[PDB]
């Protein structure tokens, strides 16, 4: 998938 | 003589000069007047085996007076990094001080203090300050205007350099 | 030769003296006196000018020494940052091949690597400067190239690696406050896109390669993507498996390992539930075989080397970092409880090691498990609950662990104060009252779970104490602090009959103990113990009293320190259980607190004066208690007698003879009454109001006397008087005045009585003698006052505002005017009171001469700009809260809006686009915000250009284009517009808007030429519009 918000 | 660099850096107006005059005089300073660049201060400490020399640089927390800024952690032995427990955005900046003093200095012992703690209304809560736990420093709760564990620090790096868990001050 | 030194480096007409250089940096760097600070200087005067970069490549071919060649960097990473997008392509290519050969040129040598690191960092930093400036628009094929060099060849690949880790952080980490959202996301998405490369190459090294310092490198770098990367790339590679087999066993790579584990754990999911388990478990297994269970961490970490106790600290962050997140799952697996059980010995092992650190971690999960499990029942030993059954084995371990560290309850402090007065002061919310708040919560929650276990300990303990084996004075205290801390945890007959049992033995170990000190020390315990039982005195009158007699009887001891504990028990015995010292207790004639007035001169003889201070404070919680009027009235005035006479007998003195106010002694004697008053004051509240109309009059002659006698002293000797310590005792005796007026004030409750009766003296006894007073003489502390009793009387002090003003406003102003500086105290307490006055004032504003309202305004302006940040964030504070309080006004709204908007507007803007005043950037938004939605709903009724009756809009939009073009001119009209149209688009979403404030303020400091394709400015209209339609929705709705 997208990655992630830190 | 034994004599080591320490860097104190934090935003601005956390306390740093202050804290670096009450410990050169003991007079603690009321009023903010912002460094321009790095002013450079020799602190003498006595320990139980002989003495003990930081050259401080005690650098400026504006962007606008910053200076050479990264050009002064070059052969830092040790370092502070100083926020403001009554300003949440002092501490937010920690990181970034962090990432700009690592990358200059690999490994050095490193001591994250939260300065003003004397105040009541305290912003920085000591359960939200977490940042030093995966980084490998030592955190402190200091106060320049009440001396409170305005020592520890100092002691702490000086215990790191030296390699001595039970060295101690004696103010000779 | 300095000055010519400089001129010859700043003077860019003549060729750069590369030697001069060097000497001034190795000045700078290794200098002694003034010529370090004019190095720095000449430095960054160097570094400022724009065409220092054309001479930074003619640095780096003709430099010896690194400190210049990282100066030289530092010039072309500014260029970078800056002008960038300015220079020409042919340039710009000219900086990026230069930078790559450099980079690759540096990285083959082993030796110029080892010698110096900084110089490699700070090219990769420029490195990445280039990237976030061009990739991957100009630059698409650098993921795949750097892959392929890395591949090659293996320091290629460390220097690959270290350069990724760079960009990964920059991109990921810290974007926010130097990349603009639209870029920032732009930035990400692309590094997202061509990940599977990178992940690919960290895979095969770590499979593959046998080059430890290119392993490690290759672990750090994975350490830092892991914050961002997708969940596949974890959670269905063999990444999890290869650190706990491969790497988190080898000793040079357990650290790095651990802490990737670590991050790995914290994630939360509920779709891998088996690579959890399996991550736990291998995880277990591994550290089973490095770390024994029967080791001694303690040990280890006390004689362990700086890897040992970073490890040590890693597996207890782990530990605590999975067993909070997935304790559930792993709980419902039944063959894996014996694990779990191991995992928790873990932690009691490290929560032996003594460092505070560690063990706030440790004690962090702790006091999450007792929660946990007393949220599940509360109930003490029906069938055991599930989880506290699976638990039970150890929370016994837990509770002795919390017996046995037990934190200091509270953290006392001697300090000395402006006038050389040294007092004892209490911590309210330090790391070590955390600490000890966060213990005492633990064991109570444990104690709830059962009581008999925690007694049991305790008994334990206190028995071994007595009998010697483990009797020092640091166990006993600590027992005592564990007992203390559990108070109201049990049941009142359980409560009691635990108390009178270590009550009894703590009374049996000090009669058979010998020594001062020991029985000192038993003493302050058992103190300590019954006074933070405050329910077991109150239901045994008997004890009570007897505890308080024993109390009485200390504070005549003068052995160190027990003075200091008895009048702190005796203060908060007094405040928990003031009620049973004012009524009449079976077997006595009278109350007790009558037998304590009667006999108060023969108990504080031996007492020095902050013990009597507390002694009287004690006394004022005693005597509130009495709800008949005038029995308390009686006894308050029984209670002020021994104060009252000293009080009688100075002010006689005085009236006879006014000199006798310059003698220290009498100074000394109003300070203490004065403290004492203030002490009873603050205990007892309102009904205090007799004995301060009792002097009232009298003090306020006192004070201005005072004053006036330093005021003297200030203009006979200049400010060095003031260190003298008869200045210091009057100053001290004004500032207590100050104090007990704005105590009473505050605890007041009958605004119209204060009014009345007490303002008025104050308008000539202090204000006026404030303003007479010469600037260094002037007391900041009266402004404060004057704000706390602004806030108790709002409405009812309203006509006397202007009066007051005429005393301090102007007075004041001229002092704080000349500088950002200078009085620090009058600034914050000016603004203070200036912010009440708006608060509960405002028709005093409506109701004085337009010259003086403007005077406000300049000074509220006055306020924001400056660099302290309370005095700013009160400027902002006041501001929002009187453009609120004139927007409730009609009639004036207008004419405040036509004489003010645009100015104001125009300030806030220039100090937004400040970085000094970033930390207020939230307030800022806020205003902002607010004013353009009063632009927009049309509450401005009047046009703001009386000339051009334009719409108010559109008239604003153009005025606010116009100063932001004019105040940066580099800046291009499409963005001008955009950020325009967002102010006036986002101002119903405080978040946004301050996003967009940071947006702009980051675009403001770079030069983007007439580049559009970085602005993204149809991303970012597109997000503008999709923002007013939010809003305009939500306005419909
Ligand atoms: N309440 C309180 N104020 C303090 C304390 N220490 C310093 N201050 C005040 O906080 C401000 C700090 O000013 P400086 O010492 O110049 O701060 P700095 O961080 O060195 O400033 P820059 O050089 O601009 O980064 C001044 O107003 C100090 O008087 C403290 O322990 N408590
Ligand atoms: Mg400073």
């Amino acid at each position: 998938s997208h990655y992630r918000a830190v | 003589q034994v004599q080591f660099k320490l860097v104190l850096v934090g935003d601005g107006g956390t306390g740093k000069t202050t804290f670096v005059k009450r410990h050169l005089t003991g007079e603690f300073e009321k009023k903010y007047v912002a460094t321009l660049g790095v002013e450079v201060h020799p602190l003498v400490f006595h320990t139980n085996r002989g003495p003990i020399k930081f050259n401080v640089w005690d650098t400026a927390g504006l962007e606008k007076f910053g200076g050479l800024r990264d050009g002064y952690y070059i052969q830092a032995q040790c370092a502070i990094i100083m926020f403001d427990v009554t300003s949440r955005v002092t501490y937010k900046n920690v990181p970034n001080w962090h990432r700009d003093l690592v990358r200059v200095c690999e490994n050095i012992p490193i001591v994250l203090c939260g300065n003003k703690v004397d105040i009541k209304d305290r912003k920085v809560k000591a359960k939200s300050i977490v940042f030093h736990r995966k980084k490998n420093l030592q955190y402190y709760d200091i106060s320049a205007k009440s001396n409170y564990n305005f020592e520890k620090p100092f002691l702490w790096l000086a215990r790191k350099l030296i390699g001595d868990p039970n060295l101690e001050f004696v103010a000779m | 030769l300095a000055d010519h030194a400089a001129r010859q480096l700043l003077d860019f007409s003549q060729k750069l003296d590369i030697n001069l250089l060097d000497n001034v940096v190795n000045c700078l760097y290794h200098g002694e006196g003034a010529q370090q600070r004019m190095a720095q200087e000449v430095l960054t005067h160097l570094k400022e000018h724009p065409d220092a970069w054309t001479r930074v490549d003619t640095i780096l071919e003709f430099s010896q020494n690194m400190n210049t060649k990282y100066y030289g960097l530092q010039i072309l990473e500014n260029v970078i940052k800056t002008r960038w997008k300015i220079l020409p392509r042919n340039q710009c290519e000219g900086i990026k091949k230069y930078v790559v050969g450099l980079i690759i040129k540096t990285s083959s040598d082993p030796t110029c690597v080892e010698k110096e690191k900084v110089y490699i960092g700070k090219l990769n930093m420029i490195l990445v400067q280039i990237l976030k400036q061009e990739w991957p628009k100009h630059w698409p094929t650098f993921i795949s190239d750097i892959v392929g060099a890395s591949r090659t060849s293996e320091s290629l690949c460390q220097n690959n690696m270290v350069i990724l880790k760079l960009l990964s952080e920059e991109v990921f980490d810290f974007s926010s406050g130097q990349i603009t959202q639209v870029k920032s996301k732009h930035l990400k998405d692309s590094m997202c896109n061509e990940f599977s490369q990178i992940f690919q190459l960290c895979q095969f090294v770590m499979e593959n390669s046998q080059n430890a310092p290119l392993v490690h490198a290759t672990l750090e770098t994975l350490l830092r993507f892991l914050n961002w990367i997708p969940l596949g790339y974890i959670f269905e590679t063999k990444l999890i498996s290869t650190l706990i087999y491969k790497f988190l066993n080898v000793p040079m790579f357990r650290n790095v390992s651990l802490k990737c584990l670590t991050e790995i754990a914290g994630v939360s999911v509920s779709q891998y539930e088996e690579q959890f388990v399996t991550l736990f478990t291998l995880t277990m297994m591994q550290l089973k075989q490095m770390l024994p269970l029967n080791t001694n961490i303690r040990l280890a970490y006390s004689n362990g080397k700086d890897d040992e106790q970073n490890f040590i600290q890693n597996l207890s962050l782990f530990l605590c970092t999975f067993l909070k997140e997935h304790d559930q799952l792993i709980e419902k697996r039944l063959n894996l409880r014996e694990t779990l059980m191991e995992a928790l010995h873990y932690m009691l092992l490290v929560s032996e090691v003594e460092e505070t650190e560690i063990f706030k971690i440790c004690l962090e999960y702790w006091n999450h498990l007792a929660a946990e499990l007393y949220r599940e029942s509360p109930f003490s030993t029906f069938d055991v609950p599930p989880r506290r059954q699976l638990y039970l084995p150890m929370l016994f371990k837990v509770r002795l662990l919390m017996v046995s560290r037990m934190a200091k309850p509270e953290e006392v402090l001697v300090v000395e104060n402006d006038q050389g007065e040294v007092v004892r002061e209490f911590m309210k919310d330090t790391d070590s009252i955390n600490l000890y708040k966060n213990m005492r919560e633990t064991l109570v929650y444990l104690t709830h779970l059962d009581y008999v276990d925690t007694e049991r300990i305790m008994t334990e303990k206190l028995h071994n104490q007595v009998n010697g084996t483990e009797w020092s004075w640091k166990n006993l205290n600590t027992l005592c602090w564990a007992i203390g801390s559990i108070s109201g945890a049990m049941h009142e007959e359980d409560e009691k009959r635990f108390l009178v049992t270590v009550i009894k033995d703590l009374l049996g170990l000090c009669e058979q103990k010998r020594g001062k000190d020991n029985k000192a020390i038993i003493a302050s315990n058992i103190m300590y113990i019954v006074g933070q039982y405050p329910r077991f005195l109150r239901a045994h009158w008997k004890f009570l009293k007897t505890v308080v007699n024993k109390l009485f009887e200390f504070m005549h001891e003068t052995h160190d320190g027990v003075q200091d504990m008895a009048c702190d028990t005796f203060i908060k015995i007094a405040q928990k259980c003031r009620r049973h010292f004012v009524q009449v207790q079976v077997g006595e004639v009278m109350p007790f607190i009558d037998e304590i007035l009667n006999n108060i001169n023969t108990i504080i003889c031996d007492l020095q004066p902050q013990q009597v201070h507390t002694f009287y404070e004690a006394v004022g919680y005693m005597i509130g208690a009495q709800t008949d009027q005038t029995v308390q009235e009686h006894l308050i005035e029984k209670y002020m007698l021994l104060p009252n006479q000293v009080w009688d007998s100075i002010i006689q003195q005085a009236t006879k003879n006014v000199d006798i106010l310059k003698d220290p002694e009498t100074v000394k004697q109003l300070g203490s009454i004065l403290k004492t008053n203030v002490r009873a004051c603050k205990a007892v509240g309102h009904p205090f109001v007799i004995q301060l109309g009792r002097i009232y009059l009298d003090m306020l002659n006192v004070y201005k006397c005072l004053s006036e006698n330093i005021s003297a002293a200030i203009q006979a000797n200049g400010e060095m008087v003031t260190k003298q310590p008869l200045i210091r005792s009057m100053r001290t005796v004004k500032r207590e005045t100050l104090k007990l007026i704005s105590g009473w004030v505050s605890r007041s409750n009958d605004p119209q009585m204060v009014a009345e009766n007490f303002v008025p003296p104050l308008l000539d006894a202090v204000l006026i003698d404030y303003q007479r007073n010469v600037p260094a003489a002037r007391e900041p502390e009266v402004l404060s006052t004057m704000a706390i009793i602004v806030n108790k009387l709002g409405g009812h002090i309203t006509a006397e505002i202007p009066q007051i003003f005429d005393a301090v406003f102007e007075c004041t102003l001229n002092m704080i005017n000349k500088d950002f500086e200078e009085y620090p105290e009058h600034r914050t307490n000016f603004f203070l009171l200036l912010q009440a006055v708006n608060s509960h004032c405002f028709p005093a504003f409506l109701a004085i001469p337009p010259t003086q309202f403007k005077l406000v305004l300049d000074s509220i302006i006055w306020a924001f700009k400056h660099t302290m940040r309370n005095v700013a964030d009160t400027g902002l504070q006041i501001l929002f809260t009187l453009l609120q309080n004139v927007a409730q006004e009609e009639a004036a709204a207008q004419s405040f809006y036509q004489t003010y908007f645009c100015d104001i507007l125009q300030h806030i803007f220039s100090v937004v686009t400040d970085t000094s005043h970033t930390a207020g950037l939230t307030m800022h938004a806020s205003i902002l915000a607010y004013m353009f939605n009063l632009v927009e709903e049309g509450k401005i009724s009047t046009s703001l250009n009386p000339g051009n009756p334009v719409n108010n809009q559109i008239f604003l939009q153009e005025y606010v284009a116009n100063l932001l073009k004019s105040a940066f001119p580099h800046l291009q009209d499409a963005q001008v517009k955009l950020f325009v149209t967002g102010l006036f688009s986002l101002n119903q979403d405080i978040p946004a808007f301050k996003e967009h404030l940071r947006d702009f303020l980051v675009q403001i400091k770079e030069f983007a030429g007439e580049d559009t394709s970085d602005l993204f400015l149809e991303e970012r209209e597109i997000a503008l519009r999709q923002a007013d339609e939010e809003k305009h929705k939500r306005q419909m709705s």
